RNA sequence: GGUUGCGGCCAUAUCUACCAGAAAGCACCGUUUCCCGUCCGAUCAACUGUAGUUAAGCUGGUAAGAGCCUGACCGAGUAGUGUAGUGGGUGACCAUACGCGAAACUCAGGUGCUGCAAUCU
RNA sequence: GAGAACAGAAAUCUCCAGUAGAACAAAAGGGUAAAAGCCCCCUUGAUUUUGAUUUUCAGUGUGAAUACAAACCAUGAAAGU
RNA sequence: AAGCUCGUAUCAGUUUUAUGAGGUAAAGCGAAUGAUUAGAGGUUCCGGGGUCGAAAUGACCUUGACCUAUUCUCAAACUUUAAAUAUGUAAGAAGUCCUUGUUACUUAAUUGAACGUGGACAUUUGAAUGAAGAGCUUUUAGUGGGCCAUUUUUGGUAAGC
């Protein structure tokens, strides 16, 4: 009903691809985890 | 010296991240409108993930920024649910701070099962007088060092009013 | 397949001059070109319209036309065993007044002076130009400077 | 500041400074190109710019031409002179610009001889008009709208100093839709509203609601209005007759200047530090190593 | 299968380095260029000796590698595995092309191996020890002489260790406060730079 | 001399850290009825110059600062190069004759200059 | 880089740094920072008349391009484009 | 080949002077980009290992990354700097200066632009050197497989390729 408002992304990247910081290799193993 | 430099909250920005769009997103917007009275701004997913069940530009999450006294109500209204204790992190060496809370009901705000429960990301921006010097158009410039907001200057300032406790290490 | 496009080989020619990129200082647009001026032609890569062809870089010419943004220049290009007259339309970003003529006029003005200044003095002018003339006789003094004698040096390694 | 944010020797070395007036955020050069550049086949004919600058509460209106040695001021009018013509209050407002634009329009038109001819609009019903060309006569002096960095917003008061210069006899090309009263959802103007802003009809009608609604504010802002005994409905007269007084005597009184050149300088150098000598710096170094040795 | 060394001896073609217009090249045959005691402090090994190339020619990786091994192995087992620091001053950056076994039609090569373009008076092998050791160093270069094409002559360095300074100029720099150890090398006291942390480092100066 | 508006060249002007800055001018700063712009009067707009402040911006100074600029028989007449020989060398190459002449290095000096207008103890 | 519930190496929010290390369909190389990049608004000049010009060059053609003239338009406060 | 218009004239595979262009050689890498050897010094709430451990946003060893000052060595398709040889234009009568006409272009403007009437300025007409000359037109033959030498340089192990 109201006009939705969407944020303007100054970044110039058209590619639907994850950035380099996003990689399987960082991934601390045995991270805290829930239990119980 | 400190005549004009005291401190002020520049803005508060509430945030709701949600793994989709559709109903669940709009409700979370309804949450932030009546919480700010302002009508809020959604964001779009910057790329596709699919382990989060999201695609690029899928309208993932809403937020709203608040300035003025009407923030300090919603800040303190929030600092209540966190029981006036934050951490030594939560504070950015730039001088800001933020904290999250599950259950938006926990501050004012009746239930309405046709809305549901959402969490928020409360983040607070601290600047000073002379904070337009890096904001305005003409002669855009950069706050001198001695005037910049720091973590030390912000924590002590959070310690005193609000009375609250910084804790941790 | 071989290649020649209009801008071929111009990589380093049209390149923007280190720490000098970006928009163009306004004195360029300020200068006024009257027909018949002597122009130097140097491209400015930032200005893609009204751009001289790579041949005419470094060339000097004279302006036959004056339009809105651009002075039309004629250049005599050599092709084969003759020169043909060629006509270039250049924006003044790419042009600069040539200082070749600078000394000339200054000498012209200088010459008319020395003329009326010597003539109103009873002539004896000699206003043409001379090549460097062999040195004159001179004495040189040994007082306080005795000749310091020199010897070639023996070979050394030092590495 | 932050030790890991660091300008490397390379950074400095290969940094390319923007110009100067670009670093100071003062000049948008891409607008200065498109303004200043003369059609090359008009040769030395200067392009003249209408320079409307807003400080904090002083209005700077200049007609300036351009030269590779430096830009050159033909005529200069400020709002701080407006006390001469009967305005001591609200020198930063839409009506004070219109007033400072009619002062610049008729100050140049005066020393330019276009004075007696081309009187612009002396009526001011706030209609849209550019000063027309007189049949068999000189053409209206042309000057163009240098906004500075000001944002183009319908109603903004840079266009006040415009409408005071275009109703004041100069030929400054413009359209209607940056003017208060511009209708958004149909192309139209209401002159009535625009007229009002020329004499301050928003600032009075603000004073009007603030006497009977909140006088606390009305006692804080609008202080000098009481201190001078000037209430709301009289604002239009103050400006109406200042227009008259302006066309009367545009001639520019400078101030009586009170301490000449040599004086102002002799006092200003007491506060301005004078650098050093290498031998002294050299002695500083030989001294600091002496001290910082032990 | 390795083409005899006479085909690539001379610098006949512009440098053909491995690059993105290349990519296909095999590994270099010499890999490690620093041997002996490479952690040695600048003051440990004052004496320096050079193998200098007197020709303008090309030296194959496999030839570097084999005069590396030679000169090291002898120098170690004669004066002992830490007696010296042997650093190879030359790197094989040039890809050599071969035309495999068309006709001569379409003859552009494919990377056959690597080598290093060497100058006249260019140092190839540099070694530092105690002056006590010179004849062991010298012979150890001398025995790597045989593994290389061309005229290469050994040279006694006017300088201190691997440094840029002659022996006297090193003492005067070291016996005043100007010299400060780094791991295999040194850093030096400059008369330029911020006086604050200029005195932080080299605190041993500033007395005289 | 200081300052502001418009500037010319566009680092001797930029950068980092301090400190000093009278007068004016800038600046921050006060409000939200009006035109206007926003998720948000932060920016943009409008009103006030009042209520408050030199805190920042800005100006300048400090610095064996970074960088930039300039200079030198500093390196170096080196590298490279135009011209020549029935010059040396198996060759790679290299000396000589007649001219041209770098870059890096090092030393020393420097840290914006100024136009048009209005200002200001 | 430092920061904030679920939130992880990557989701959305905020600051500080940031000469371009990005982006401009595509090949490469130029070029570009209050833009030539990113967002939005309005438009259709990607039009009409026929010459001159540069590249290839025989100074033919063709493709591509450059500056004008005359119209009729777009956009913008305007200079302009 | 035919001539033709002329004749102190314009003229040049050359120099000097003045002023422009260029990015090769060399140079550079404790300058960008890309490569590349070795140490040293920092930094992890955080790559992975161990020891202490209920654990920790725990302490300590440790290995990898980054960071900061360094060090050896490189580039046809890298670069701040940047040659030599070659390269554009200028060195006057078609010139310089005064005065003030024409217009439908252009300026706020009889402003400016373009072409002008009229007037003044002389010889050593504007550096060197050379010149028997210079400019101009028509027509038409053969030819349209080249090869070699020094230097520059591509492919190739090379080749009398
Ligand atoms: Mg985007
Ligand atoms: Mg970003
Ligand atoms: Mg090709
Ligand atoms: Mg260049
Ligand atoms: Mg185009
Ligand atoms: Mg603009
Ligand atoms: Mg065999
Ligand atoms: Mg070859
Ligand atoms: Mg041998
Ligand atoms: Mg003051
Ligand atoms: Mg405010
Ligand atoms: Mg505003
Ligand atoms: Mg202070
Ligand atoms: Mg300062
Ligand atoms: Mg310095
Ligand atoms: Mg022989
Ligand atoms: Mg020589
Ligand atoms: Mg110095
Ligand atoms: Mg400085
Ligand atoms: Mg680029
Ligand atoms: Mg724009
Ligand atoms: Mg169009
Ligand atoms: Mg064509
Ligand atoms: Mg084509
Ligand atoms: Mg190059
Ligand atoms: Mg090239
Ligand atoms: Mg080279
Ligand atoms: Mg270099
Ligand atoms: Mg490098
Ligand atoms: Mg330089
Ligand atoms: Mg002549
Ligand atoms: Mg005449
Ligand atoms: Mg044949
Ligand atoms: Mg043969
Ligand atoms: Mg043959």
């Amino acid at each position: 009903p109201p006009k939705e408002i969407v944020k303007s992304n100054t970044s110039s990247k058209k590619a639907d691809v994850p950035p380099p910081s996003a990689d399987p290799s960082k991934a601390r193993k045995n991270r805290p985890r829930p239990s119980g | 010296q400190n005549p004009m430099r005291d401190l002020k909250i520049e803005k508060l920005v509430l945030n709701i991240s949600v793994g989709e769009s559709g109903d669940r997103l709009t409700r979370a917007s309804k949450v932030l409108e009546q919480l700010s009275g302002q009508t809020p701004v959604q964001s779009k997913a910057r790329y596709t993930v699919r382990t989060f069940g999201i695609r690029r530009n899928e309208k993932i999450a809403v937020h709203v920024t608040v300035r003025g006294p009407k923030a300090e109500e919603i800040l303190e209204r929030g600092l209540k649910v966190k029981e006036y204790q934050l951490r030594d992190r939560n504070f950015s060496a730039t001088g800001n701070f933020g904290f999250g809370i599950d259950e938006h009901i926990d501050l004012g705000i009746k239930y309405d099962p046709s809305i549901g429960i959402f969490g928020m990301d409360f983040y607070v921006v601290m600047n000073r007088p002379g904070a337009r010097v890096t904001r305005r158009k003409r002669c855009k410039g950069t706050v001198g060092n001695s005037h910049k907001t720091t973590k030390e200057d912000t924590v002590s300032w959070f310690k005193q009013k609000y009375d609250a406790d910084v804790l941790d290490k | 397949g071989k290649s020649h496009g209009y801008r071929s080989r111009t990589r380093y020619m049209f390149q923007r001059d280190f720490r000098k990129h970006g928009a163009v200082h306004l004195s360029t647009y300020l200068k006024v070109y009257k027909v018949g001026d002597i122009v130097d032609i140097k491209a400015n890569g930032s200005i893609q319209k009204g751009m001289p062809h790579k041949f005419y870089q470094g060339k000097t010419g004279v302006v036959y036309n004056v339009t809105k943004s651009s002075v039309g220049v004629i250049i005599n290009k050599m092709v084969g065993n003759r020169y043909l007259e060629k006509r270039l339309n250049l924006r003044v970003e790419h042009i600069k007044h040539s200082k070749c003529r600078q000394e000339f006029l200054e000498r012209v003005k200088a010459n008319a002076a020395k003329r009326a200044e010597a003539k109103a003095q009873g002539v004896a002018v000699q206003l043409k130009r001379q090549p460097a003339q062999p040195r004159e006789s001179r004495i040189v003094s040994t007082e306080g400077n005795v000749p310091q004698t020199l010897a070639p040096v023996p070979y050394e390694t030092f590495i | 500041a932050f030790q890991k944010d660091a300008k490397s020797s390379a950074y400095s070395s290969r940094f390319q400074t923007p110009f100067r007036r670009r670093r100071e955020g003062k000049t948008d050069y891409y607008q200065r190109k498109r303004l200043v550049t003369q059609h090359k086949a008009k040769y030395n004919t200067p392009k003249y710019r209408l320079v409307v600058r807003f400080t904090n509460k002083d209005i700077i209106c200049q007609i300036i031409s351009s030269t590779i040695t430096g830009d050159v001021v033909l005529a200069a009018a400020y709002s701080h002179e407006l006390p001469r013509y009967g305005i001591t209050h609200g020198l930063t407002n839409w009506a004070a610009a219109y007033a400072t634009g009619l002062l610049i329009a008729r100050r140049t038109l005066q020393k330019l001889g276009l004075d007696e001819t081309y009187k612009g609009v002396e009526e001011v019903e706030g209609e849209y008009e550019l000063t027309e060309a007189v049949e068999d006569g000189p053409r209206p002096f042309k000057v163009f709208l240098d906004i500075g960095l000001q944002r183009t917003t319908t109603g903004a008061r840079v266009f006040g100093a415009l409408k005071g210069a275009s109703d004041g006899g100069l030929y400054v090309p413009h359209s209607e839709n940056r003017f208060p009263g511009w209708d958004f959802e149909t192309e139209e103007i209401d002159p009535e509203l625009l007229r009002s802003y020329i004499f301050g009809g928003h600032v009075s009608q603000y004073m009007e609601e603030l006497a009977d609604d909140d006088e606390e504010r009305f006692s804080e802002l609008f202080k000098g209005y009481l201190a001078d005994d000037i209430d709301a409905d009289s604002l239009e007269d103050i400006y109406t007759s200042a227009h008259e007084a302006i066309r009367a005597d545009p001639a520019f009184k400078p101030t009586e200047k009170k301490f000449t050149k040599e004086q102002y300088a002799a006092e200003s150098k007491k506060y301005r530090q004078t650098k050093l000598s290498k031998e002294e710096r050299a002695a500083r170094v030989a001294a600091k190593i002496a001290a910082l040795a032990g | 299968a390795r083409r005899p060394a006479r085909c690539y001896r001379y610098q006949k073609n512009k440098p053909y380095p491995k690059s993105r217009y290349n990519r296909a090249v095999p590994d270099s045959k010499i890999r490690i260029y620093d041997l002996g005691k490479k952690k040695a402090t600048v003051d440990e090994f004052p004496l320096c000796v050079h193998l200098v190339s007197n020709e303008l020619e090309q030296l194959s990786s496999e030839a570097l590698e084999a005069a590396r091994i030679c000169a090291n192995k002898y120098m170690t087992t004669v004066s002992g595995r830490d007696a010296f620091h042997l650093r190879v001053r030359v790197h094989p950056f040039h890809v050599l092309r071969i035309n495999k076994m068309q006709g001569m039609r379409g003859a552009w090569g494919k990377p056959h191996g690597l080598a290093a373009r060497v100058d006249i008076g260019q140092i190839i092998f540099s070694v530092r020890t105690k002056d006590s050791n010179k004849d062991v160093v010298v012979e150890g270069l001398r025995r790597a002489r045989y593994k290389f094409p061309g005229q290469q002559k050994i040279i006694l360095s006017k300088k201190w260790g691997f440094t840029n300074l002659d022996r006297p100029e090193y003492l005067k720099k070291r016996e005043a406060g100007e010299v400060k150890d780094d791991g295999a090398f040194v850093k030096f006291l400059s008369k330029k730079g911020s006086l604050e942390n200029n005195i932080r480092e080299f605190p041993e100066y500033f007395a005289a």
